[PDB]
């Protein structure tokens, strides 16, 4: 509840409120961020409330976050950045949203596994939107089944994948505007296409 | 194998590493029509019989999204090397910068 | 005491709806008195309990009350108390009539059932008072499912969270999951299954300790198996859980294999159909792949593992119409058993010693504990096995009833109780079972008598006949009992044999005070009576006057008024000497009048 | 057997059709094609891209500056 809502202080499971408002709802979200609820705080393991609002697939106050200055990559002690969660349960939204964002896609947890990785061991277990889910990963990472790893891909895609990297943790939507480009490959690179 | 890359003034154009450089030189005969005896390459900035191998090309330098060059020259007398430098890409947008 | 006169008064007619009004509110009235009534009770309690009991004072005159609505708003009372085994099941009998009047009727009371939605699930026991808890909880999801899973998915996330890792939670959360099966639209089903599928999965990976695994694991599979529909529409998770269990069959800790054991053999019931059938993307019905992993899962089952997996395995063959290919399923499914049978029949008529040995004894009887959950699975076409066995496991059951009879000799029956002797006993005992399963599901009893029955009766009658009481087992009796059944008609021909050699030795066995031989015998000569009543009269005059007298045992200790049925000399002889015995009655006053 | 390939710049480039081939307007366009856009930098980088496609088809190993990022994106819209 927005308006039921030290806001910073780690509870004794070392986590922050905002940490409960993410997994709620984006409203308080919202509202502590207006009280300065510091969006970058790590809890008992480290995990942002970015993190758990991109498991919850909370997509709002994922995007709330990410808005007021959350850390995209931040890392757990499992090292498990909240792509990471939002791929090993396979949902979108939150997902597109911090591929939005710039997360890096190409990344290992301790556990030796990518986010990728996470979501076609789901979809293997028929359980899984995650086909779309799939694309958008397949899409922002360009190359990684069997044939798209034994076929080297498009240089289109390899360029887009570098043009992203290169614009960095910032909101590629609004980035990609200044870049010279045609509003097609504008909106290639978003990987809307 | 080795890739190999070799220009001449605004003209640019693999192998295997055991090979040698006259057998290259046959290539640029097939391409260009100038025969090997009116062909001399240049390693690195060196006038190179030797095989790839011992020309230092190597696959570790001679992949073909990396490959080795090679500059290249005709008996006109074979005329001082002349190759004309790719141009350069523009300014990078700062968006874009890191 | 003072509460409970008044509970007795609001127990009992509408008519005086006012008195239950008016008495209503005064007791809420005396309010007055009460708050966290849990911690009051915890810390005459009794008066709380009393004051629970108003529970039915609404049963009955929640009518008359809606006839002070505020007041009844008491309905937060009932809550109170309900947060308080004896008091919750009072709370829980009024819940549960709620819920079924409300869900049945098709708007006063759904404003606030969400609070004892979430008591249920908070409550809920392990799988009367968890029936009542479950009968409740599924007439709250028929009012609405959305609450139900909504409540369900959050209190699942603060166990995956972290905030709430325990146990007992995981367990009674799961616990009210598995309930709420079949309550949910198909659909609603599969998405909410995939929610939790998922977190749970998410929150096995998550934890450390093959303790919490484990438990976690146990609690998935009991979730699965909760939920068949939702197996059958999503086949690949159905594999996929199967492989699974079978990896838990290999797992080593907190006896997960049996439960692993378990649960495979739950699905397998319920979805045999879909297993002999050739799956989408399937190049074969994944029975058949079942068949050949079979040999490397059991390399870590223990025996009663081995007779739940194979009892699964029968089931889903039985579920294979075609019988030529449940022919090839069971000459597989049997091959291991078989082997190991046909390797100690071939040593036996190499060596009758083989048989003598403890451990030919013993993997005989795991042979037939193995062929006896299979036919129990099976049915009729486990006759091909049946068939393949059936000469050897008779002559096999014929030497070990020599080597009793040897050994019996030696001290008696003394011999009795020794572990081989006793092995031996157990064999035979379970041989007969065999027989008796496959017959009672036998398709021709003529084809029973003529290949099989006979031989038995060789085996059997003569020999139990010679032997000594403990020797003398009971099974027989109630495997002719079966035949007769089975074999009703063909049977005439054997009777008087079956009663020659058995019959009077079990009568000495029975006309004393050998119980089941005793139960077999009331159950096989009612049994004859009935089939074969023609030979029942046919039985010798002495054997036939024995059969009475063992009657006039069992009523001087139903079957009487069978034989008076059926029956209609016999009479002046047994009828009025029985007459002053039984002093039915008007059966004998119509026969005589 | 050979093709030829003109920067827009003018610098000049040599490939089997093979290679070249794998462009899609390559192969609508066909000996030797002029590129009045594609410049000299982006031209030999296309060609090493061809030669990789080539070495690792059905193979993988691309390495790209940020500098010349959008042009070749753009020029690799042009050329399929
Ligand atoms: C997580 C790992 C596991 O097997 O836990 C213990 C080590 C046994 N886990 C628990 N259950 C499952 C699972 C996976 C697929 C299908 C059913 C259950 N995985």
């Amino acid at each position: 509840d927005a308006d039921c809502v030290e806001v910073n202080a780690l509870d004794g499971y070392n986590r922050t409120a905002l940490h409960y408002a993410a997994e709620k709802d984006e409203a308080c979200v919202e509202v502590l961020l207006e009280y300065g609820a510091n969006p970058n705080a790590l809890d008992g393991n480290r995990d942002t409330p970015l993190h758990w609002a991109a498991f919850k697939n909370n997509a709002e106050c994922v995007r709330a976050l990410l808005e007021s200055g959350a850390s995209v990559n931040a890392l757990d002690y499992n090292n498990d950045t909240p792509l990471s969660w939002a791929a090993m349960k396979g949902n979108l939204e939150s997902v597109s949203i911090l591929l939005d964002y710039g997360a890096e896609v190409r990344v290992i947890n301790l556990i030796g596994q990518t986010p990728i990785s996470r979501l076609v061991a789901l979809l293997v277990r028929g359980l899984g939107k995650e086909d779309s889910c799939f694309e958008l990963l397949h899409r922002a990472v360009g190359h990684f089944l069997t044939v798209l790893c034994s076929a080297p891909g498009t240089l289109k895609t390899l360029a887009r994948y570098a043009v992203r990297r290169s614009l960095g943790l910032q909101y590629l939507p609004d980035a990609v505007k200044g870049l010279p480009l045609p509003a097609s490959l504008k909106e290639y690179l978003l990987l809307l296409e | 194998d080795v890739f190999l890359m070799i220009r001449r003034h605004k003209t640019t154009i693999d192998a295997k590493e055991s090979s040698t450089v006259f057998e290259l030189k046959r290539i640029v005969e097939g391409i260009l029509k100038r025969p090997p005896d009116e062909q001399r390459l240049y390693k690195d900035d060196q006038l190179l019989g030797k095989t790839l191998g011992e020309c230092g090309f190597t696959s570790q330098t001679a992949r073909p999204q990396a490959p080795a060059t090679v500059g290249l020259a005709f008996r006109a007398t074979f005329e001082a090397l002349c190759i004309e430098p790719f141009s350069s890409p523009p300014e990078l947008p700062d968006v874009m910068k890191p | 005491v003072s509460l409970k006169c008044l509970t007795e008064i609001a127990g009992v007619v509408s008519q005086y709806e006012e008195q239950f009004v008016t008495l209503f509110t005064l007791t809420m009235m005396q309010k007055q008195m009460l708050t966290n009534i849990r911690l009051a009770y915890s810390n005459d309690q009794n008066f709380i309990q009393n004051l629970s009991l108003l529970c039915t004072f609404l049963k009955e005159h929640d009518q008359l009350i809606e006839k002070l609505r505020e007041t009844l708003m008491a309905l937060h009372y009932m809550l109170l108390v309900s947060e308080v085994t004896e008091i919750f099941k009072i709370c829980l009998e009024y819940w549960n009539h709620l819920a079924a009047e409300l869900y049945r009727e098709s708007q006063l009371y759904l404003p606030m059932l969400f609070k004892v939605r979430l008591l249920m699930v908070s409550r809920m026991a392990k799988p009367n008072l968890y029936k009542n808890m479950r009968e409740t909880l599924v007439y709250l999801t028929h009012l609405d499912y959305v609450d139900t899973e909504r409540i369900m998915t959050e209190k699942l996330h603060n166990q995956v969270n972290g905030t709430e890792w325990s146990w007992k939670n995981l367990n009674t959360l799961c616990w009210a999951i598995g309930s709420i099966s079949g309550a949910m639209h198909e659909e609603d089903e599969k998405r909410f299954l995939v929610t939790v599928i998922k977190d749970l999965l998410g929150l096995c990976e998550q934890k450390r300790g093959k303790d919490n695994k484990a438990i976690i694991a146990s609690n998935i599979m009991y979730i699965v198996g909760q939920y068949p529909r939702f197996l059958r529409a999503h086949w690949k998770f159905l594999k996929t859980v199967v492989n699974k269990l079978f990896e838990f069959m290999h797992e080593t800790h907190d006896g997960v294999q049996d439960m692993a054991c378990d649960t495979f053999i739950k699905i397998a019931q319920k979805c045999r159909r879909h297993f002999v059938q050739v799956q989408v993307g399937e190049v074969m019905p994944f029975i058949d792949e079942i068949l050949n992993n079979i040999n490397t899962i059991i390399c870590d089952l223990q025996p009663q593992q081995v007779h739940t997996f194979y009892e699964a395995v029968g089931y889903m063959i039985g579920a294979q119409t075609d019988q030529t290919v449940q022919e090839h399923l069971i000459e597989k499914y049997m091959l291991l058993p078989n082997q190991v049978w046909d390797s100690i029949i071939q040593q036996a008529t190499k060596n009758v010693d083989i048989l003598k040995d403890p451990e030919t004894v013993k993997q005989l009887g795991s042979i037939l504990k193995t062929n006896v959950r299979a036919c129990k699975a099976v049915g009729h076409p486990f006759v091909i096995q049946l068939g393949r066995i059936y000469l050897d496991m008779l002559n096999v059951y014929k030497c070990l009833s020599e080597n009793i009879s040897a050994a019996i000799q030696a001290n008696g029956e003394m011999v009795t109780k020794q572990p081989l002797i006793r092995s031996m006993r157990t064999v035979k005992r379970e041989t007969l079972k065999l027989i008796s399963g496959w017959v009672s599901r036998s398709n021709d009893p003529q084809m029973v008598a003529e290949n099989f029955v006979p031989p038995l009766l060789d085996a059997v009658l003569i020999d139990y006949q010679r032997n000594v009481p403990a020797a003398r087992e009971p099974e027989v009796l109630s495997t002719m009992a079966i035949i007769v059944n089975k074999l009703g008609g063909h049977i005439t021909a054997e009777i008087p044999q079956i009663f020659d050699a058995v019959f009077e030795c079990t009568l000495n066995m029975i006309n004393k005070d050998y119980p089941e031989h005793r139960t077999n015998f009331f159950l096989l000569l009612q049994a004859v009576n009935s089939h074969c009543f023609p030979a029942f009269l046919a039985i010798p005059p002495t054997q036939f006057k024995l059969v009475l007298d063992s009657i006039i045992w069992a009523f001087k200790h139903q079957i009487l008024f069978t034989l008076l049925q059926n029956v209609a000399s016999f009479y002046q002889t047994y009828f009025c000497d029985i007459l002053q015995h039984i002093f039915i009655l008007a059966y004998m006053f119509n026969l005589v009048e | 057997m050979y093709v030829k390939l003109i920067s827009s710049d003018g610098h000049e480039f040599i490939v089997k059709r093979e290679h070249a081939l794998t462009s899609g307007t390559i192969k609508a366009m066909l000996n030797e094609v002029n590129f009045r856009e594609i410049p000299s930098h982006v031209l030999s980088k296309v060609c090493m891209y061809f030669t990789y496609k080539v070495r690792y088809t059905n193979s993988i190993p691309f390495p790209i500056a940020p500098e010349i990022a959008l042009e070749l994106l753009m020029a690799a819209n042009f050329l399929d």
